[PDB]
């Protein structure tokens, strides 16, 4: 004694606040226990939602391969039909090519002949040279019998006939100053002085020199430097005589095969030569020629493009290739990824069950409750009434 | 636990099986690197395959029984030239003329095969490697050609490389020219009474010792041979390169089919490496 008044007050006033709260704490520990209940509930909806969203994925991504399939297999069957029409295609392209050198070289090959010569003579005829005779084949007559045997036994008779070893050179000069040809040239001087008497023929075939009716004899030795023992077998007696008798010799078949001394042994396909001797050509036309050269370069390109577009379609079936394991990763992701979040679903909805029923018995027991109700009004009048 | 154990049992059994994820990816990077680089050496070539179109030989195989290995090809592509010496391929082209697309077949019999039962599209010259003949420039020849011209001659077939397995179809060939500086080192070879050789003039003009002397106004067809051979090998080696990865890795599906069910149960078993990682965040 004697304690104050307004101290007198706070003694209880405080006792209240040591019930006042306690009764707030049990009110928290109460809206905690809904909260649960609620948040699980929020949970349980978005997995609820989530696993939605997966099996709109799946489908997706299902839908994307199981198509892809199709247009796999499909774009194959397209590739290797197409492939194939390249290789023929590519055949084909060659054939031309080989035509296209074949009509190009002899109407190159004729015109350095209708060049030369032309060349040749204007040459001449200012006095510029003298000796120059021209085309051996021009300087002697055979029977139209063998026209074919002797052009393809003796393409020699292109050459040019001339006296002087420098008046063939004096030629080549000419020639190159103003770019017109080239030649090659029998040289009539340092050319062997030759036998050419009647020889003994096996099997009793000609020889082709005999044919030969020279328009001067101051050519016949010329004639017998080209060709030589050259016998004229046909329908291939030749591959018996000569390969080998006694002597080896030089045959044409009369329809345009043939075997050299040496071992050669020369065949055709469809083009035999004719006209080198004496006794409408089969020439091309700079027109005909350049026409023929003119289409090849289409279907050569023709082929640079179908060529194109068969790469690419290698390059895009390249990338089906590697999406096939791509998609089916993925839908392997999901359906794994799926499957874990409905493990968690089922363990969630256990859980809301629990804290559920630790809900209702905090709500459906009241004791500590009205116990702390009485005490806050029992000290809410004792303050009152002290 | 038994998590990393069920796996590790079957992860374990794939590689005694002999499959491997990352071999065969690192494979396919090389197989679509090699499909591209065949594909982009061939397209680069197809240009100069248009110029060098007589090198081809088609034959249809004339018997079953008929040895294929009895054509040796086309002469064009049967020697090359070294560095060095591709100064001398005019020469060299000249010397060889036409023979250049000659075919060189085994023996006398496989010739006369071709010619008939063989369809030849178009004319042939064929030389039998058991039929042919020519009489070499001899040793002392080359030797007083030498001293004669000092550094100016040489025998053509010593310009070029081949296997002897074909020899006698250079030598037939190549064998008997003297390929020179100029034409005043010809002339005076070819026409010397000991040296009675043939004689090509490095601008590609010829002296025959018979009458002959070409000459007149015209890199070119022997060089582009030259380089389509290197091309058509360096392409050879690719499809071969290629071919053994293919192969390699064809092969390395059956190990990836005993995937069919090693891995189509490891898929389902590194499932529940984390199934019972997620029950063991505690509580």
């Amino acid at each position: 004694e004697l304690e104050p008044w307004d101290l007198q007050l706070q003694e209880k006033e405080s006792q209240i606040q040591l019930a006042e709260s306690e009764l707030s704490l049990l009110e928290e520990t109460q809206a905690k226990l809904k909260k649960n209940v609620e948040t699980l509930e929020e949970k349980i909806l978005a997995k609820k939602t989530h696993k939605q969203e997966l099996q709109d994925l799946i489908l997706d991504l299902k839908k994307k391969l199981n198509s892809l399939k199709d247009e796999r297999s499909q774009g194959e069957k397209n590739f290797t039909s197409a492939h194939l029409k390249l290789k023929e295609m590519q055949k084909v392209l060659n054939a031309h090519r080989q035509r296209a050198m074949e009509a190009r070289s002899s109407l190159s090959k004729a015109q350095n002949k209708s060049k030369v010569l032309t060349a040749l003579s204007r040459l001449q005829k200012s006095g510029r040279i003298n000796g120059f005779h021209g085309r051996l084949g021009d300087l002697g007559v055979i029977d139209d019998s063998f026209d074919v045997a002797i052009s393809t036994a003796c393409p020699r008779l292109d050459d040019v006939v001339v006296d002087t070893v420098e008046c063939a050179q004096h030629c080549i000069d000419y020639l190159r100053k103003n770019k017109l040809g080239y030649a090659r040239f029998i040289l009539l001087d340092r050319l062997r002085q030759f036998n050419l008497q009647p020889i003994s023929t096996p099997e009793n075939v000609p020889r082709l020199f005999d044919l030969v009716k020279p328009k001067n004899p101051k050519f016949s030795n010329a004639f017998y430097s080209v060709l030589r023992d050259t016998l004229v077998a046909q329908n291939l007696k030749q591959a018996n005589n000569v390969a080998y008798g006694k002597k080896r010799f030089r045959v044409v078949t009369v329809d345009g095969k043939l075997i050299d001394i040496s071992g050669t042994m020369s065949g055709g396909g469809n083009h035999v030569a004719k006209g080198l001797m004496k006794l409408k050509v089969d020439d091309y036309t700079p027109e005909e020629v350049d026409k023929i050269e003119r289409e090849l370069s289409e279907r050569e390109n023709n082929f640079r493009v179908a060529s194109d577009t068969v790469h690419e379609m290698e390059e895009e079936l390249k990338k089906l290739r590697d999406h096939e394991p791509d998609l089916e990763s993925q839908i392997s992701k999901a359906e794994m990824e799926a499957d874990s979040l409905a493990s968690e679903l089922t363990l969630a909805e256990q859980q809301v069950k629990e804290a559920e029923m630790a809900y209702v018995k905090a709500v459906s027991d009241k004791a500590q409750l009205n116990v702390v109700m009485k005490n806050l009004e029992r000290l809410r009048g004792e303050y009152n009434d002290l | 636990k038994q998590c990393q154990e069920t796996c590790d049992k079957l992860r374990a059994r794939l590689v005694e099986y002999g499959f491997d994820p990352s071999r065969i990816k690192d494979l396919k990077q090389r197989e679509d690197k090699l499909k591209s680089h065949y594909y982009q050496t061939c397209k680069n070539s197809e240009y100069l395959k248009r110029r060098v179109t007589n090198l081809e030989f088609n034959y249809t195989k004339p018997y079953p029984n008929f040895e294929a290995s009895f054509v040796h090809g086309v002469v064009g592509q049967l020697f090359q030239i070294d560095n060095d010496n591709i100064r001398y391929a005019t020469a060299l082209q000249t010397c060889a003329g036409g023979r250049l697309f000659n075919v060189v077949v085994q023996d006398s019999q496989t010739a006369t095969q071709l010619l008939e039962r063989g369809r030849l599209r178009k004319r042939v010259t064929i030389i039998p490697l058991d039929k042919i003949y020519t009489r070499p420039i001899s040793s002392q020849v080359l030797d007083l050609a030498k001293k004669i011209a000092p550094g100016k001659v040489e025998l053509a077939i010593n310009l070029i490389r081949f296997d002897e397995s074909i020899t006698k179809a250079m030598e037939f060939i190549f064998g008997n020219s003297l390929i020179c500086e100029d034409p005043e080192t010809a002339k005076k070879i070819t026409f010397h009474p000991k040296i009675r050789a043939r004689s090509i003039t490095l601008q590609g003009d010829v002296y025959d010792p018979e009458g002959t002397l070409s000459g007149g106004s015209r890199e070119s067809l022997l060089v582009d041979i030259q380089k389509y051979n290197q091309i058509q090998k360096q392409i050879e080696t690719i499809q071969a390169d290629l071919n053994h990865v293919t192969e390699e890795l064809q092969t390395q599906y059956a190990t990836s089919q005993k995937t069919k069910t090693i891995q189509s149960d490891l898929n389902l078993s590194l499932h529940k490496l984390d199934l019972a990682k997620r029950n063991l965040d505690a509580n």
